[PDB]
């Protein structure tokens, strides 16, 4: 059966192709001892006094391959339980990752795991794949990295790409900092993990922000109580969509960038104008970053404002969201038509890693 | 180029509903 690994910089998604979830979802972390030798994942957490924990991957690229091979190999025998030389295996890749990435990725799955076959697809063309599209222009958002990718009859369009490196971990941070800043303390990667889930369970885009800032500040409708590990009950109102406001917002953090509206237009107005109007009726959202209450209607709404008064805009945001690069290349994987598409060992061995491009 | 009008194809027609309970 083909795997199908989805490395995120937050979380891997792994499983098998023609499944409908990834059976393993596990933090992107490798730890190794600091003192006088590697851990993965949960367990890398739970001995983080003992060892130095980093992300092998950041913003969506792959910087530290020793602990990359750490994650895969955890992937293979700990987390899925398979032997990689039996198993076809679909891996993704960040929208713009450089040719030299994709390549010892290459090398590294046919010479280290003996992997029989394998792909790497762009993780937004997934998505869209996930959706039934085939074109269409998707807003992927996950821990590291959000990217605007227009895809024209399968195949993303490189030079219409977007990319914004504010995603969930710096939303999280900007939360982090707000609380600090009302008396509460947050200041450890343990810490920052309770902010984390304050974040995913309490915080939604408002439609339309000064309208909502002014509700905050003239009733407690929009308040919500949340209960810390140390029993302490912390109410947040207006935090809760000033914190994904800084999607729209990137000023909010300090950073000069266009919000996640305009590189979606941007990106649509470097495309051929002859399929624009394609691109406007199939803006599929993806990644855990979009999962928030109310941003689907407020991308919406800002798209509305900059397109050309007739357009015909949609927005695609489907429940499954969170794992929508893994399910399209579950699906992908599992199709008969793919199964020629696969490089084979024995291409690797005739013409090296460069077959992959 | 064939493969590719076929793999379009099945991407589009594909019901998630196929895909197997995990
Ligand atoms: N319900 C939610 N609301 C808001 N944010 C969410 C929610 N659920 C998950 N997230 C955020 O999504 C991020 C993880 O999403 P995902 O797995 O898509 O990222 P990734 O693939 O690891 O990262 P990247 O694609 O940037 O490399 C985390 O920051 C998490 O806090
Ligand atoms: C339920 C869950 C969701 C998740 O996406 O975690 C991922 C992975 C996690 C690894 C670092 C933490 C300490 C260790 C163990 C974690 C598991 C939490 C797993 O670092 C994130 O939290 C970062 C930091 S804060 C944020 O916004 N992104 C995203
Ligand atoms: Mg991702």
């Amino acid at each position: 059966t083909a795997l199908v690994c989805d490395n995120g910089s937050g979380l891997v998604k792994a499983g098998f192709a023609g499944d409908d979830a990834p059976r393993a979802v596990f933090p992107s972390i490798v730890g190794r001892p600091r003192h006088q030798d590697s851990y993965v994942g949960d367990e890398a957490q739970s001995k983080r006094g003992i060892l130095t924990l980093k992300y092998p991957i950041e913003h969506g690229i792959i910087t530290n391959w020793d602990d990359m091979e750490k994650i895969w190999h955890h992937t293979f025998y700990n987390e899925l339980r398979v032997a990689p030389e039996e198993h076809p295996t679909l891996l993704t890749e960040a929208p713009l990752n450089p040719k030299a990435n994709r390549e010892k990725m290459t090398q590294i799955m046919f010479e280290t795991f003996n992997v029989p076959a394998m792909y790497v697809a762009i993780q937004a063309v997934l998505s869209l794949y996930a959706s039934g599209r085939t074109t269409g222009i998707v807003l992927d958002s996950g821990d590291g990295v959000t990217h605007n990718v227009p895809i024209y009859e399968g195949y993303a369009l490189p030079h219409a790409i977007m990319r914004l490196d504010l995603a969930g971990r710096d939303l999280t941070d900007y939360l982090m900092k707000i609380l600090t800043e009302r008396g509460y303390s947050f200041v450890t990667t343990a810490e920052r993990e309770i902010v984390r889930d304050i974040k995913e369970k309490l915080c939604y885009v408002a439609l339309d922000f000064e309208n909502e800032m002014a509700t905050a500040a003239s009733s407690s409708s929009l308040e919500k109580s949340y209960e810390l590990p140390d029993g302490q009950v912390i109410t947040i109102g207006n935090e809760r969509f000033r914190c994904p406001e800084t999607l729209f917002q990137p000023s909010f953090i300090g950073m000069e960038s266009a919000g996640i509206h305009e590189t979606t237009y941007n990106s649509i107005m470097k495309c051929d104008i002859d399929i624009r109007k394609d691109l406007y009726a199939n803006n599929v959202m993806s990644g855990g970053t979009t999962m928030y209450p109310g941003i689907a209607d407020r991308m919406q709404k800002e798209i509305t404002a900059l397109a050309p008064s007739t357009m015909k805009i949609k927005i695609i945001a489907p429940p499954e969201r969170k794992y929508s690069v893994w399910i399209g290349g579950s699906i992908l994987a599992s199709l008969s038509t793919f199964q020629q598409m696969w490089i084979t060992k024995q291409e690797y061995d005739e013409a090296g890693p460069s077959i992959v491009h | 180029p064939k493969v590719a009008e076929n793999l379009k194809s099945q991407l589009e027609g594909f019901n998630q509903d196929k895909l197997k309970k995990t």
